[PDB]
């Protein structure tokens, strides 16, 4: 499978979701952390890696990054979470700010399993401006995941 | 080996809840592609 959208993706202790990834213009988009570069399986069936970066904790298959919107700073985002064995929400939010010595990125305060890291945070016209997943631990305990986008 | 399975479309949803905050934080992040709390 190809077609445009949000994809789960598992692992054969049963069957477990490791990570949340996209398909858009016959490229899968997900987080490095989920498969660690391996190759991942649509049917019978292979999707191979492209691209990849530790350090942006991105990587691509079957192509290159297409993901090229990023947010404006100022109007709300919407988290299309795809927790394990729950049907995909979505969740609005106002971001948050990470203050880098590279520049600052942005940050939503949701929390959820490790299993829903690789999901796609959109803008207001369903444009993926980056995946939720990798972000701190703050002093309360919470988690606040960075909106980490790559480069098309 | 991994595999993957559709979760739906990417579209925006006009009434959806809204949750979260908006934290302002200092980060540093690492050669390994972690962030930490500065």
């Amino acid at each position: 499978e190809t077609t445009d959208g949000v994809y789960r993706v598992m692992t054969r202790l049963g069957s477990t979701q490791v990570g949340v990834g996209v398909m858009q213009e016959g490229v899968f988009h997900t987080m490095w952390h989920v498969t660690k570069g391996a190759a991942l399986r649509s049917g019978e069936g292979r999707l191979d890696p492209y691209w990849g970066d530790v350090k942006q904790d991105l990587v691509s298959y079957c192509g290159p990054w297409k993901l090229d919107a990023a947010w404006d700073g100022l109007s709300e985002v919407q988290l299309l979470a795809v927790p394990p064995g729950e049907r995909a929400k979505n969740i609005q939010t106002l971001p948050g700010i990470f203050k880098t010595k590279d520049g600052d990125i942005g940050a939503v305060a949701l929390d959820y399993p490790a299993g829903t890291s690789g999901s796609p945070i959109l803008d207001k016209s369903g444009r993926v401006i980056g995946l939720y997943g990798n972000g701190v631990v703050i002093k309360n305990g919470s988690y606040v995941s960075a909106i980490t986008q790559g480069k098309r | 080996d991994m595999y993957i399975e559709r979760a739906g479309d990417i579209t925006w949803e006009k009434d959806a809840e809204v949750t979260g905050n908006s934290p302002r934080l200092d980060v540093a992040l690492d050669e390994s592609g972690d962030f930490s709390l500065v």
